[PDB]
């Protein structure tokens, strides 16, 4: 039977500071117990001063920043150039994963 | 006969042209953009005493940040607020914020085209948005059945338009207060309406950052029309 | 009378004046030609400068169907290229299904019954185009032109737009002289020739040329477009014609 | 939930229900009223699956006030229980369907007869002078074979009701936290407060 | 005359009349010029105004980083067209990971117009299109008409008086075709050739708008106090 | 594409009349006789072929038809519509009774199926009304021999005898006189070619007269034995050399 | 399907479609809606052509929506039984949804729409009627009356008239009812409303048909007998 | 006036778009015949290329429907060719559906039936065409069939249509009523279209070289055209006789 | 396009008439006359056939008088094709009507039913209307006898007594006349009788020119019976009344 999920492994961490804030994440890639990649980059920057990781299931993983990248551009398109807020982000991103609620992304976000 | 949605050798649609007759025989309304808040004031026009005025509902809220007033074929307009209000909450729904004026104005605009041979004609109804955000401010907008939709500092809509936008052209400056734009916008509604002007058959209300969206009550306009008469008088 | 208000009715004569009508449009455009030669075939066409603001070699007109297929059109542009667009989507059902590259006669038939198509019913317009096409497949080479009515036939030599008159007539000299044949080298400057004689008749502005070609030989039977210096002789031969 | 009986007296219909619903193992309510009224001369108690019951018992509510308000007129009895019995039928055949017993309790006021009918969830209809949904019949049917009589008043039915609670209480398992009664006769719908 | 009551049907001498007077709606909006050079490509707009309290409405729209164009006629229907660009532009983007050619937007745009000409019930769109965008073959400029017709082309100008403009760039054609790596010599142009299909009116701030797009510039659109360098 | 003509093309005039219906019956009336006669053990149907070139085969164009094994049909008016009407006045007796009841439909039940079909092309959107009337004879066990005639409206009514078409109001005097509730079929077959010698101008022979008979069953045209209760179709189409052999006792 | 707009815009602005549904109104019998201090009466004229009919059975000018609201209307008797038809499903599909029944003016919101709706949708045509609806909200005891019209627009009434004469009896109204003072019990009310009644109908026998609505779902329709005695009183004090 | 340009009934119980799809028929100028023999059919048709362009191989109004069926057209190309291109896909899908080859008057009548809709449904045009088929039944034999734009259709003895329709009608209806015969009595196709072409240029009065003919030929499980080169010894038998 | 084509049968005359319904009406004028009365102890419809012919076979012959359930029954005045279509779905609304509550459709809701799908032809659709009028007699147990109409505009009237089709003013004023509400059915069979024979527009009124059906309680017992009159059975009730 086939199965649609996989794991890529991999470990993302993400630090607030008062006037600043981190992202990080190991470069990685894996099946089982082989290495695909030493360097295959899981943290990006998406702009607006917003960077982004889904770790776990890698297919689904490059899905999901691919979209918001895209909702970033229409957010820009349809209000005027204005600047998406963190918070703003973040609500967005929630409406994009819950969308696959009978057909998860297999990805543990942050942002 | 022929199509709802062909040109006229002029280059224009005319169905859309036609609409915008029906908009000149509705009742007047008026906006005022300034510093301090939008205001927005209408005729309410009943036509016999027995009609319970206050029924009369010709300002509507969309959002708590954005109000609008309408001219023309009223009827029309239900569908379109109904539209607004659900693009202003949904955008909060999915973005955890106010939505922009202009953006809440175009996705109304985005409707008026939406008709052929999909509704079956243009609305026969214009709109005053008015309301505030963090980015632009206090703002204006007149959008018609056209889909097409102007900023304005100061606009009047319906039967007395052309005579009161004249007036509107002489009266507005960049540092207008609120209470100086309620006077005015009584002012003018009183010039070109046919009845006299009362508490009654006239509603204000405005748009502030503070307190957002609110209609006037009726003891509240009667003090500003008082005012109006007396300062007036004055001089 | 009211017959030609409408597609698809047929007037007392047992006529279609809306088609008659498309064909008024056609005769409009600018002037494209075809030349059936030994182991392929020559598309040319005739392209207005309007302006000094065209930009030179940019606004192609001719286009490829499939990689063996080549089509010109005069009239209405936008037409043409709906046309080629469902020319496209039937080649590649054709090979999707039969793995073959579709045959020309075949081609020819697709395009056909589409054209005719919008002849059957009043809720559509009639192509405001003809279309001369072509090109090379397993039986050897075929040239095509093809009507608004959707009629079409094969040819020898094809013409169509404002200079059609002239150019048919140069056409008809070349299949008198060769009987055996005309090579595709050849064709291809004849083809500059016919296109710079049958611009007599847009004389006002001056233009541009184009030509492609399919040949087994030349192209390896696939469509190519003229350029460079196989372009440029072929110009001075045409200018050396005329004078 | 739980346990729902009816009994069809000389002049009225009875129908108890139990009060108690539970969500895990925990008892959220000790005062469930698990009944609806179709129209004021007819009473619908439901049992079944969570969530399911009282859907399916409010969308039944709300066909028969459409029906009275249409016609101004109360269908009899057996027309109501006909078009439920239709309602369970056609959904016993769907993707999900609605997994709801229902009784329901009437007075003809043409025919001047109560009337109650027996309803499960596949649309099986019957005609009963009492009756009940599942296990609790297995307890109380004995009872009410040996004291039924068609000519008993009101009270005599309430008595008979009593003793088959008593019994019910005393053998199942299940802790059902008592009943709710309700009367239907001429006058129309009203609960007995005390019991 | 009985032939332009819908967009299927041709008159007896083989005309099109909607779609002619679709053609007629570009010519009573206000100009807009574009031209390029080698290694920037340059959008100018006189943007017009409903009274002194209304404000300019815009002209020139972002398509995406690379591409966009102006309009003039309806503007509805320019955003309807621009935003079928935005979804063309960002297809080829997320499907191919490739930056759309500007000579292939042209191409979309044309098949879009022409469905709506031959059809019943529909219309044609009712404005006129300059594209603007640098790809891997470089700067370009198209035109487009809502008969479907696209041109490329060195410079041009649509709108009202527009035939001014288009004169002044035929003359200027060989002088700002090479001003290479110079944005604001190539705008100077620009407002210089706009200039040409003024009357009455005059240039101020609120009023032009310009956008450009070159080899390391992406698409930006300047109003305001930003033009006040070009008056 | 699509079919965009989604009103109806008969409408109600001024006057009340149904234009459409009224022009089909005037292309009727311009059609060639034809008519049924009902007799006590049995119902004949007959018309002219009028054969459109003596090159043409005239067997091979069927005006009479077969619908059921007990029901036969005639029209007068327009050919092509009289032969799509078959077509599917033959399914619907198998897909709306056939394969419900494992039998054939009753006359009257097989000509209100068929009359449905006419009545909407008279009101559906984007269609004209068939150009015919239709003569129906048919037998069934509980409602014994009938006759029934079936106009453009899809309106139909029963009959003892009548005739459609060219000559039907001499066709129907003719009739008049000579019908009454105790005749045999031959003396109605002989009538029935009475009234048509009088219509037909030129050629009056087995192969120029098309002619059919709902009688008794025929278990020689069934096909098969070993089954009591199939006793075989009681339609039959008379032959050209049986029509001329009652042309001699004429 | 049939898509074919049918009300369209005319070059002075006008929805002809629109505005000659309301010339059927204009011909429909005449309706009237007088509101008192703690009721609500609707009255409705019966064309005296028609006799020789059952009246047990016709069908009624007034229905009931729900057991707290009313709708009377002037026009196209069809046209009438649709929209009563989808203003009781939706006033039961409320009382589904929300828990709790309408109020006469979401009720007239919802039926202005659907009027509206059919203004501005493909391949139909305009309801040619008008509606005066009346009621109750829950638990509240002041009266409401609305009314409708083809175009979707709905408003408030004091009191008010529709159909034909409408203009007669509105007239009546105007200078009768008083706003400061309205029909403070129920004769009062219904008086008023039987008057305005009789300067339009002809004859006071069985043309009138009244219906009394009171708060707290308790709507009554009197009888000829009832609605005689106040014609025989209203005459007796006009001679004089 | 709008009862002449859609398919509906005028006062006279007419269809008037029918009547002008009619006069389509003869819009190519073209005459065509058919005849039966024992083992065969046959069917010939002028060719006409005006055009010296032209292609003339590209040039025909005969179509192999199926390997059994043969189709002469007369009216306009495009019409000939949608008409050719359904018939071609119906006669496929009658074999895979019902296993056995479609026969000649059942495909006929099938046309003839979508002809009928056309006058009907007032969205559809008439075809301007009136196709004849050809065959060598497994049953009936020699077959000839005809469909026109009324939806009309019969078998055939013998048929001719076109401009010049009547006088090879004529013609051919004098020859059966001398040999009282519903066919050529001859054994070979050969003598069969000669026959045929005989025939047409005594009815038209009309020589023909090879290149003015176009002639199909029906045998028991194949339909073939033949080729000019084939024509010209059918031409010359007839010279020296 | 096909705009051209399109007649509009659902649109308002500038005086507020829907046009297809009015011609609608015109034409049943034309139709022959129907005639319904209502009496305390049963129904009464009689009905006139159009020009007969001496040759159209009358015992198995139906134009007039249809039967949609046990209960009800109805008389046509319009295109006899396009009552048929109306009949049939009227037979069906009546069975998933007994099939879904287990009783007899009451007749109001039958007639109600009948009346909306007449309605919609005039609102919607771009279809010309049903060129029909019904006469409805019925029973049920909660008004007992009732009589109904309903026309091409879907609106429809209860009655006492009444005509459709032709003369039906003519037919109107005479029934009014002789009239009363303590009518019962023998009396009200030689009403409608004697009213069809003054208002027809042939020369004498005859058994094979008219279709007779009663709706009485005189069946055995609390239960009701339809009689469609049979074509001896007219030939006596006109006999009987004193007519022919
Ligand atoms: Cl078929
Ligand atoms: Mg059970
Ligand atoms: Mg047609």
């Amino acid at each position: 039977q086939f199965n649609p999920y996989g794991d890529n492994g991999g470990t993302i961490l993400g630090i607030a500071g008062e006037d600043f804030a981190v992202l990080a994440g190991d470069t990685r890639n894996i099946t089982d117990y082989s290495i695909n990649s030493r360097y295959e980059p899981k943290v990006f920057d998406c702009g607006d001063n917003i960077v982004m990781s889904a770790n776990g299931f890698a297919a689904d993983g490059d899905a999901l920043v691919k979209r918001f990248k895209n909702s970033v551009k229409w957010y820009h398109f349809d209000h005027n150039d204005k600047k998406l807020s963190i918070n703003s982000a973040a609500r967005n991103i929630q409406h994009l994963l819950y969308s696959r609620r009978f057909f998860p992304y297999y990805v543990y976000n942050i942002i | 006969d022929r199509g709802v949605s062909t040109f006229s050798p002029e280059g224009r649609l005319f169905q859309v042209e036609y609409s915008l007759e029906a908009i000149k025989l509705g009742s007047t309304a008026i906006g005022i953009a300034t510093k301090e808040g939008v205001v927005l004031g209408v005729e309410k026009r009943a036509t016999s005493p027995l009609l319970e005025s206050d029924s009369i509902e010709k300002i509507v809220e969309i959002d708590r940040h954005i109000g609008c007033a309408m001219s023309g074929l009223t009827a029309d307009a239900r569908s379109m607020i109904e539209h607004a209000r659900t693009a202003a909450v949904t955008h909060n729904l999915y973005y955890d914020e106010d939505i922009n004026v202009e953006s809440l104005t175009q996705s109304v605009c985005d409707l008026a085209l939406r008709f052929g041979e999909l509704m079956s004609r243009p609305f026969g109804v214009a709109l005053l948005i008015a309301g505030h955000d963090a980015d632009d401010g206090y703002q204006l907008f007149h959008a018609e059945p056209s889909g097409t939709f102007y900023r304005y500092n100061a606009k009047a809509i319906g039967s007395g338009s052309e005579g009161a936008q004249a007036e509107l052209l002489n009266e507005w400056h960049s540092s207008l207060t609120l209470k100086e734009a309620e006077l005015l916008v009584l002012k003018i509604l009183k010039q070109v309406m046919e009845e006299k002007l009362d508490e009654n058959n006239a509603q204000l209300s405005c748009i502030t950052k503070q307190d957002g969206f609110k209609i006037y009550d009726n003891e509240k306009t009667a003090e500003l029309i008082k005012e109006l008469k007396e300062k007036e008088a004055a001089e | 009378t009211g017959y030609d208000l409408s597609n698809s009715v047929f007037s007392p004569d047992g006529r279609n004046f809306q088609v008659e009508y498309a064909v008024k449009a056609v005769e409009n455009g600018t002037t494209s030609i075809g030349i059936k030669c030994n182991d392929g075939v020559v598309f040319a066409v005739e392209k207005l400068i309007t302006s000094k603001l065209l930009v030179p070699q940019k606004n192609v007109k001719i286009q490829v169907v499939d990689r063996h297929i080549g089509c010109v059109y005069s009239g209405l542009i936008p037409d043409g290229r709906h046309l080629v667009n469902r020319g496209r989507e039937e080649a590649a059902s054709f090979k999707k299904l039969y793995k073959t590259p579709i045959p020309i006669p075949a081609f020819a038939d697709r395009l056909g019954q589409y054209v005719q198509a919008h002849t059957l019913y009043n809720s559509v317009r009639p192509f405001g185009v003809s279309t001369i096409f072509g090109g090379v497949d397993k039986n050897g080479a075929h040239l095509y032109m093809l009507e608004p009515s959707g009629s079409y036939w094969g040819y020898k030599g094809a013409a169509t737009g404002k200079g059609r008159q002239s150019a048919k007539a140069e056409l008809e000299k070349l299949v008198d002289h060769h009987p055996e044949g005309l090579s595709a080298r050849e064709a291809v400057k004849q083809a500059a020739k016919i296109i710079y004689l049958a611009h007599e008749d847009n004389k006002e502005k001056d233009f541009e040329l184009e030509i492609s070609w399919c040949s087994l030989s030349e192209t390896n039977g696939l469509h190519k477009f003229v350029k460079g210096d196989l372009l440029q002789e072929a110009i001075d031969f045409a200018q050396k014609e005329i004078n | 939930m739980d346990i729902i009986l009816g009994i069809r007296v000389q002049d009225s219909v009875i129908l108890a229900s139990s009060k108690a619903v539970t969500r895990g193992i925990s008892v959220l309510k000790d005062s469930d009223d698990k009944t609806r009224q179709l129209s004021p001369h007819t009473l619908m108690s439901f049992a079944g699956e969570a969530g399911d019951t009282v859907q399916f018992a409010e969308y039944i509510q709300a066909n028969i006030q459409l029906y009275s308000i249409r016609e101004d007129y109360e269908l009899s009895p057996q027309a109501v229980s006909s078009f439920v019995r239709q309602e369970l039928a056609k959904s016993i055949r769907s993707r999900r369907p609605y997994q709801v017993n229902v009784l329901i309790g009437g007075y003809d006021k043409k025919k001047n007869k109560p009337e109650l009918y027996q309803i499960d969830y596949l649309g099986t209809k019957v005609e009963l002078p009492y009756g009940a949904h599942g296990y609790s019949g297995f307890y109380t049917f004995s009872l009410l074979d040996h004291h039924y009589r068609p000519d008993m008043t009101t009270e005599e039915g309430l008595d008979l009701l009593k003793l088959c609670v008593q019994e019910l209480e005393k053998r199942m398992p299940m802790d059902f936290k008592g009943v709710i009664v309700k009367i239907v006769d001429k006058d129309g719908i009203r609960q007995v407060d005390d019991f | 005359n009985n032939y332009d009551g819908d967009t299927v049907t041709f008159s007896p001498t083989g005309r099109l009349f909607q779609v002619e007077y679709a053609l007629e709606a570009i010519k009573q909006g206000s100009v807009t010029v574009g031209l390029r050079s080698n290694t920037h490509a340059v959008l100018v707009a006189l943007k017009r105004n409903a009274d002194e309290l209304s404000s300019y409405q815009k002209k020139i729209i972002k398509c995406d980083e690379h591409m966009g164009l102006s309009l003039a006629g309806l503007a509805p229907d320019a955003r309807v067209l621009s935003n079928y660009l935005r979804q063309q532009c960002n297809y080829s983007s997320l499907v191919f990971n490739r930056k759309l050619a500007v000579e292939r937007a042209g191409h979309l745009l044309c098949d879009k117009a022409q469905k709506n000409t031959q059809s019943y019930g529909g219309r044609p769109y009712g404005v006129g299109l300059l594209i603007i965008g640098y790809d891997k073959s470089g700067a370009h400029l198209l035109e487009f008409q809502p008969s479907g017709n696209v041109t490329e082309l060195y410079g041009t100008a649509i709108g009202a008086r527009s035939q001014g403009a288009k004169t002044y760039l035929e003359r200027t054609l060989d002088t700002f075709i090479k001003i290479d790596g110079n944005p604001d010599e190539l705008i100077k142009a620009g407002v210089e050739a706009i200039s040409q299909s003024l009357r009455d009116e005059s240039l101020t701030v609120d009023n032009l708008s310009i956008a450009i797009v070159g080899k390391d510039t992406p698409f930006t659109i300047y109003d305001g106090e930003a033009v006040a360098k070009y008056i | 594409m699509t079919d965009r003509y989604s009103f109806s093309l008969t409408t109600f005039s001024p006057s009340g009349k149904l234009g459409q219906i009224d022009y089909a019956l005037t292309a009727v009336k311009q059609g060639v006789t034809s008519l049924g006669i009902k007799a006590t053990n049995g119902v004949v149907i007959a018309t002219e072929k009028k054969s459109s070139s003596p090159l043409a085969m005239s067997e091979t164009l069927s005006k009479v038809s077969l619908l059921t094994p007990d029901i036969g049909a005639v029209y007068s008016g327009m050919g092509p519509d009289y032969r799509v009407l078959v077509d599917k006045s033959r399914k619907v007796a198998h897909t709306s009774y056939k394969r419900i009841y494992g039998e054939y439909p009753p006359t009257k039940l097989l000509v209100s199926e068929v009359a449905k079909i006419m009545q909407e092309a008279t009101q559906s959107g984007g269609v004209r009304p068939f150009g015919v009337s239709l003569l129906i004879a048919g037998h069934d066990e509980f409602n014994g021999f009938s006759l029934y005639q079936v106009d453009p409206s899809g309106s139909y009514f029963p009959w003892k005898a009548t005739a459609i078409g060219k000559g039907s109001v001499a066709a129907k005097t003719f009739l008049e006189k000579r019908w009454n509730d105790e005749l045999e079929l031959e003396d109605a077959i002989h009538i029935a070619l009475l009234t048509l010698k009088e219509s037909v101008e030129g050629e009056f022979n087995g192969d120029t007269i098309e002619l059919a008979i709902i009688g008794d069953e025929n278990p020689d045209l069934l096909g098969y034995t070993g089954i009591p209760t199939d006793k075989g179709p009681r339609f039959r189409k008379l032959t050209s050399q049986e029509i001329n052999d009652r042309l001699e006792a004429l | 399907g049939y898509d074919r707009a049918l009300s369209i815009f005319s070059p002075d602005g006008h929805i002809f479609q629109v505005e000659y549904a309301l010339e059927a109104v204009k011909r429909g019998t005449c309706a009237v809606g007088v509101k008192g201090k703690n009721c609500v009466v609707l009255g409705c004229e019966r064309r005296s052509t028609l006799k020789l009919q059952d009246t047990r059975i016709t069908p009624s000018k007034v229905s009931k929506i729900d057991s707290h609201v009313v709708l009377s209307f002037s026009g196209l008797n069809a046209d009438s039984r649709i929209l009563i038809e989808k203003a009781r499903v939706e006033a039961q599909s409320h009382r589904l949804t929300l828990e709790d029944p309408v109020t006469v003016e979401y009720l007239t919101r919802y039926v202005a729409g659907v009027q509206q709706r059919y203004t501005q949708s493909g391949g139909v045509r305009p309801f040619g009627v008008s509606t005066l609806i009346a009621g109750f909200d829950p638990r509240d005891d002041e009266p409401k009356l609305y009314q409708t019209e083809p175009s979707g627009i709905y408003s408030s009434w004091s009191a008010q008239t529709i159909g034909r004469n409408s203009k007669t009896v509105r007239e009546f109204l105007e200078k009768n009812y008083d706003r400061k003072e309205p029909p403070a019990t129920v004769e009062e009310c219904v008086k008023l409303t039987v008057r305005s009644l009789l300067e339009v109908v002809q004859t006071g026998a069985k043309n009138i048909e009244i219906t009394v609505v009171k708060p707290d779902s308790d709507i009554v329709a009197l009888s000829s007998e009832e609605i005689n005695q106040y014609v025989t009183q209203i005459e007796q004090e006009k001679q004089e | 006036g709008y009862d002449r340009h859609i398919t509906i009934f005028s006062p006279e119980g007419r269809l008037y778009q029918v009547e002008y799809a009619f006069k389509a028929t003869n819009q190519t100028n073209i005459n065509s015949l058919a005849v039966r023999g024992k083992d065969c059919t046959v069917v010939i048709s002028q060719k006409k290329v005006p055009d010296k362009l032209l292609d003339p191989t590209t040039v025909s109004y005969i179509f192999c429907i199926s390997r059994t069926i043969g189709m002469v057209v007369n009216g306009p190309i495009p019409d000939a060719r949608n008409a050719a291109l359904r018939a071609k896909a119906e006669a496929a899908e009658f074999r895979y559906k019902y296993g056995y080859d479609m026969p000649c008057d059942v495909l006929a009548k099938r046309m003839a039936n979508l002809s009928q809709i056309y006058t009907q449904r007032a969205y559809m045009r008439p075809l301007g065409v009136i196709l004849t088929f050809v065959s060598v039944d497994e049953e009936l034999g020699p077959s000839i069939y005809k469909t026109d734009p009324a939806g009309y259709y019969v078998g055939y003895k013998a048929t001719a249509t076109g401009p010049k329709q009547q006088e090879i009608t004529t013609n051919l209806e004098n020859h059966f009523k001398k040999s009282k015969i519903d066919h050529i009595n001859e054994e070979s196709w050969e003598k069969v279209v000669e026959f045929a072409i005989t025939h047409m240029i005594d009815a038209l009065g009309t020589e023909f070289s090879k290149n003015d003919l176009e002639v199909g030929v029906a045998t028991k499980d194949k339909f073939f055209t033949l080729s000019a080169e084939n024509i010209e010894e059918r031409l010359v038998a007839i010279a020296e006789q | 396009g096909s705009r051209r084509y399109d007649s509009r049968t659902t649109i308002f005359s500038p005086e507020g008439r829907l046009y297809q319904v009015e011609y609608a009406l015109e034409s049943i004028s034309h139709a022959g006359t129907a005639i319904g009365i209502m009496a305390s102890d049963g129904i009464v419809l009689a009905a006139e056939r159009k020009v007969t012919s001496t040759l159209l076979e009358q015992d198995t012959s139906t134009e007039k008088l249809y039967k949609l359930n046990d209960k009800i029954a109805v008389a046509v005045a319009g295109l006899t094709a396009d009552a048929e279509i109306l009949i049939n779905t009227a037979r069906i609304h009546a069975q998933n009507y007994l099939k879904t509550y287990n009783e007899d459709i009451p007749v109001e809701i039958l007639v109600r039913r009948l009346s909306d799908i007449k309605q919609g032809y005039t609102q919607h659709g771009g279809l010309r209307p049903f060129g029909v009028s019904f006469i409805y007699a019925g029973y049920d147990d909660r008004y007992g006898y009732q009589l109904y109409t309903s026309n091409p505009s879907g609106n429809y009237t209860g009655w006492k007594a009444i005509s459709v089709g032709a003369n039906t003013s003519a037919a109107q004023t005479l029934l009014q006349m002789d009239y009363k509400d303590d009518m019962k059915v023998d009396d009200a069979i030689e009403l409608a009788l004697k009213t069809l024979s003054k208002t027809t527009d042939s020369s004498a009124l005859t058994y094979d020119r008219l279709e007779f059906a009663t709706i009485r309680k005189g069946a055995n017992d609390g239960e009701v019976y339809q009689k469609i009159f049979k074509p001896q059975e007219i030939k006596d009730i006109l006999v009987k009344t004193g007519i022919t």
